[PDB]
RNA sequence: CCCGCAGAAGAAGCACCGGCUAACUCCGUGCCAGCAGCCGCGGUAAUACGGAGGGUGCAAGCGUUAAUCGGAAUUACUGGGCGUAAAGCGCACGCAGGCGGUUUGUUAAGUCAGAUGUGAAAUCCCCGGGCUCAACCUGGGAACUGCAUCUGAUACUGGCAA
RNA sequence: UAGCUAGUAGGUGGGGUAACGGCUCACCUAGGCGACGAUCCCUAGCUGGUCUGAGAGGAUGACCAGCCACACUGGAACUGA
């Protein structure tokens, strides 16, 4: 029900950095994110329609850790609600709770804080929230609780999350080890480089 | 043997439109005149007229832009072998609002807009693009 | 095409014929192996293919093959067959679950092995 | 139908039989065509592995 | 920008005294993303010389399309040889959901949002002609206001 | 006699009983009449499921229903409460 | 206002009752079309009155035999 | 359900990799053994067979079979055809049926509009709520495209009269 | 599968039912149904709904709920609201 494999193969299939293994070293010192995994990496396919949309698909889903009976009720949600159904399904994925874990800075990455989340270690509301696939509404509180917040690794991942760029939808505040979403993300918040009109087109095949 | 007379009137338009004719006649009828008026209303063509005292004749002066014709594609729905008649919120749009449906409700002939906003449905003559 | 037509007589759903008539609508059927044989396929292929009339539950005596690379089937052995028919074959419809009854699995295989019935080797 | 050939050879096995059948010779369980391998046409225009144009 | 796309490379024959003469014919698109698209068939010995021949092809004869923000402005149907193309706008959000040569029309157009079939024979050639025969036939609300002699509003009120 | 009782519905170990009016005859989830409310046993605090419309119950009872004890005693909460 | 269907009547030969034709225009529920379906009613005639091609209007009540319960209540348009 | 203990500790398979269809090389075998959904592959350099390495997809599942709808506009009402691709009866008359030039009046049957009763509950959809989330449960709505009655409109179709 | 039906179709009167009624008997009438498919043969529990589909449709009707039928097979009444 997780990946658990080598991540870097995940993100040089993709051909880019999926921030999935840390900030602190430069990813084309740690690998080679130019290649594709395996035997005949250096050899480039020419990767027709259905293989662009399956590798942005599959590149949005390896970023934030999602399977895909889980993916795919996100699209049937996300083509359910009304709008846009592209933002919509990048909305729903940005409210998943490790990712806000992630964002706010509590975790070196979504795997760290899908860990935390499901170690006890967080508290949305005043209550410790186990499952990662919460969906925070806006104006919820996710706290650390004391219990964990005497922890290294959150330190260290704020500190890392202060060299990252900052998100807008949410505030933080790093010395209560707490944080406020402010609102649902819209699209000309996030990444603005993946593509989700080849999700939902690919989903509507 | 001649069962459509309003077909046969949106065939002559539609052959006038094709062959550039700048005006087409045939015979008239209250139905008739009622579908140029809606037309005129519409601005598909440019007027019409009606010549007999008891073979009263319609003459349609056809509209063309600056290349073409103006009415694009007119299509009767409702024939003598299947007659439709559609509720006030199952009036279609016809070219997504930019055509007209011309509707045939219980206070008179007008288009599907016009039916809409008065709030009654009715027969559904022709479609207009 | 005319709607008065069509009136007096609709359109005709056209036909349901099945390709596995002797499964009866049922996934898989067990039966007894009347005779094991070797048969030989088609115009491009020159082959030599492990076949068997078996006898159905259902009293059906169909030809069934046999997928993978050697069996240990015989007279009156009693296997499990599934549907899907072999091309090539001429009027062989069905084939063996290998590991199923009375059907060994292949032997020495280490890939799609689920589909031949060989156990995952436990080294 | 049935052959005359046949319908003789079943009227010779009712009336006093010997199954000719038996005596003759038995076929190998293979097929002895004539095997031949490709042509240079059939080769040069047999379109294997499909690859798209570039 | 003119951004451009493959659609369909296929080699054809010519029977010859010899044996027979292979040659590879192309069709590509060519658009700028805002309501000019073209197309193009190139025809050579080499695929690279029948690209090149058929984006040559395609870039000169671009026809003009008026449309929405990513959207056509009503249901469309475009007939060539054989092919009965219906295509239609769809709301803000969902892609071109159209079939193979129809996607890399309807991609280098500036269409983004559109439900589209094709009916008939789907070769390439006959579905690119039938779009571009639909896209050229889509009229628009102020060109429908010029032709029947209004405005927009007198159309939409 | 036709009888103002609760039909349980809900999930396992979460009862949801509607309250409900039904011949006596019939099953518990079976064939009833009219639901006159609801009653959440396990509900919330502050936020709370039970609910009787007691004009239509006293028509019932008016035209001769014979309330069950468990609905009864919710009608003296709600009207205590109430 | 009570309701009474309008309706030919088709044979009278029995005693003191009439066979009616009442036609209904519906849609089709496939191919839209309005097609003409009628229904046949054995109707108490009562003082065997009513002849063989004329139109009769009718209401149903308290079954009357094996078949037939509908009762005539008027006529109009008497036959030629 | 909460708290405490020990330790990374007890917990990853299944199919596929010729095209359709995402992902390739080597070794074995040599129209054999075998694969196969279709096209088809195997005749000594097989990305198609069997194994290995590598990869791709899904994941406490994964494949195969059976059955259904889809794609199939391939029974076409929406939404197809009929010179030559399958398909105009050899030709005509004509009953039942289907359709009906034009004007006025009437009726208001078809049609349209409003109301009323009904269209069980659950399911479906929308806005909420409760289970840590979800599934699930649940409140309120909309929906049930229908039928019947009443009151109107009467352009169009029908009935009637000229 | 093109003809089917003599309590068959209707009437009058006696009986009978909680209740109308060929429900049943006597008499009279000769009808009644059927090309809008009677009759006969095969198959099937029906619906709210479920699956699918853009919809129209198509396939289905396990769980849940409404209705019907049955209780080893064939028949019959008793008791009782």
């Amino acid at each position: 029900a997780r990946y658990l494999g080598p991540k870097l193969k995940l993100s040089r299939r993709e051909g880019t950095d999926l921030f999935l293994k840390s900030g602190v070293r430069a990813i084309d010192t740690k690998c080679k994110i130019e290649q594709a995994p395996g035997q005949h990496g250096a050899r480039k396919p020419r990767l027709s329609d259905y293989g662009v949309q399956l590798r942005e698909k599959q590149k949005v889903r390896r970023i934030y850790g999602v399977l895909e009976r889980q993916f795919r009720n996100y699209y049937k949600e996300a083509a359910r609600l009304k709008g846009n159904t592209g933002e919509n399904l990048l909305a729903l994925l940005e409210g998943r709770l490790d990712n806000v874990v992630y964002r706010m800075g509590f975790g070196a990455t979504r795997a760290e804080a899908r860990q935390l989340v499901s170690h006890k270690a967080i508290m949305v509301n005043g209550r410790v929230v186990n499952i990662a696939s919460y969906q925070v509404s806006p104006n919820d509180v996710v706290s650390i609780r004391e219990k964990a917040k005497k922890q290294s690794r959150v330190k260290a991942a704020l500190e890392l999350a202060e060299q990252r760029e900052k998100p807008t939808w949410l505030e933080v505040d790093a010395g209560k080890m707490e944080g406020t979403f402010k609102r649902k993300p819209e699209r000309s918040d996030l990444s603005a480089d993946i593509n989700e009109h080849l999700i939902v087109e690919l989903y509507s095949k | 043997s001649m069962q459509d007379p309003i077909a046969d009137m949106l065939t002559r338009i539609r052959n006038g439109q094709a062959a550039n004719k700048a005006a087409v006649t045939m015979p008239s009828s209250k139905l008739k005149v009622a579908i140029a008026n809606v037309l005129k209303e519409e601005g598909f063509i440019e007027d019409f007229k009606v010549e007999g005292d008891t073979k009263p004749e319609l003459e349609l002066t056809l509209k063309y832009f600056q290349g073409k014709a103006v009415v694009e594609s007119i299509q009767r729905v409702s024939r003598p072998g299947l007659r439709i008649y559609k509720r006030k919120d199952e009036l279609p749009k016809v070219m997504a609002g930019l055509g007209i449906a011309v509707v045939s409700t219980s206070k008179g002939v007008m288009t599907d807009r016009a039916a809409r906003q008065a709030g009654l449905g009715g027969e559904i003559i022709c479609y207009v693009a | 095409a005319t709607v008065n037509q069509l009136v007096r007589k609709p359109r005709a759903r056209k036909v349901a014929k099945s390709n596995v008539p002797a499964l009866e609508a049922c996934p898989q059927k067990r039966g007894v192996c009347t005779r094991v044989y070797t048969t030989t396929p088609k115009k491009p292929n020159s082959a030599l293919r492990k076949v068997c009339r078996v006898r159905l539950t259902n009293g059906f005596e169909v030809t069934s093959y046999i997928g993978g690379e050697g069996h240990n089937l015989q007279e009156h052995s009693v296997i499990l067959i599934r549907g899907g028919r072999v091309k090539d074959l001429p009027g062989v419809r069905y084939h063996t679950v290998r590991g199923a009854l009375d059907c060994s699995g292949v032997k020495d295989r280490k890939q799609a092995r689920s589909k031949y019935g060989v156990k995952r080797p436990k080294a | 139908a049935k052959s005359q050939a046949k319908k003789k050879r079943g009227h010779r096995l009712r009336n006093g039989g010997r199954d000719v059948l038996l005596s003759r010779g038995s076929t190998p369980s293979f097929s002895t065509h004539g095997r031949m391998t490709k042509s240079k046409k059939e080769i040069l225009n047999k379109r294997k592995h499909k690859n798209p144009y570039d | 920008e003119l951004q451009e796309k493959l659609i369909a490379v296929n080699r054809v024959s010519k029977t010859v005294k010899g044996g027979r003469i292979f040659s590879f014919t192309a069709l590509t698109v060519v658009g700028d993303g805002n309501g000019r698209v073209g197309f193009g068939y190139g025809k050579a010995r080499e695929v690279p010389a029948a690209i090149q021949k058929a984006m040559e092809k395609a870039r000169r004869n671009m026809i003009n399309v008026a449309l929405n923000n990513g959207t056509l402005q009503h249901p469309v149907k475009g007939v060539h040889t054989g092919s009965r193309v219906f295509m239609q706008p769809a709301s803000e959000g969902t892609g071109i959901i159209a079939g193979g040569a129809m996607r890399a029309v309807l991609e280098v157009a500036g269409v983004h949002n559109v439900l589209a079939k094709a009916y008939g024979s789907t070769n390439p050639i006959n579905v690119v002609r039938a779009t571009i025969d639909g896209l050229e036939n889509m009229n628009s609300p102020e060109m429908v206001a010029a032709k029947r002699g209004k405005s927009v509003e007198e159309i939409l009120g | 006699m036709v009888t103002i009782r609760l039909a349980r519905h809900g999930a396992k170990k979460r009862p949801f009983y509607q309250v409900v009016v039904a011949d006596s005859r019939n099953a518990r989830n079976g064939r009833f009449i009219e639901r006159v409310g609801f009653f959440n046993p396990i509900a919330s605090e502050k936020e709370e499921g039970t609910r009787l419309d007691l004009d239509r119950i006293a028509h019932w009872v008016g035209q001769g229903a014979t309330i069950s004890d468990r609905v009864a005693a919710l009608i003296k909460e709600v009207n205590k409460a109430a | 206002k009570i309701r009474t269907l309008q309706g030919r009547v088709v044979s009278d030969k029995m005693e003191k009752s009439i066979v009616v034709a009442i036609e209904r225009f519906v849609k089709h529920p496939i191919y839209g079309k309005f097609i003409k379906r009628t229904t046949k009613l054995h109707v108490h005639d009562e003082n065997n009155e009513c002849g063989i091609g004329d139109v009769v209007e009718i209401r149903e009540c308290r079954p009357l035999s094996k078949t037939k319960s509908w009762t005539l209540v008027r006529v109009v348009e008497k036959a030629v």
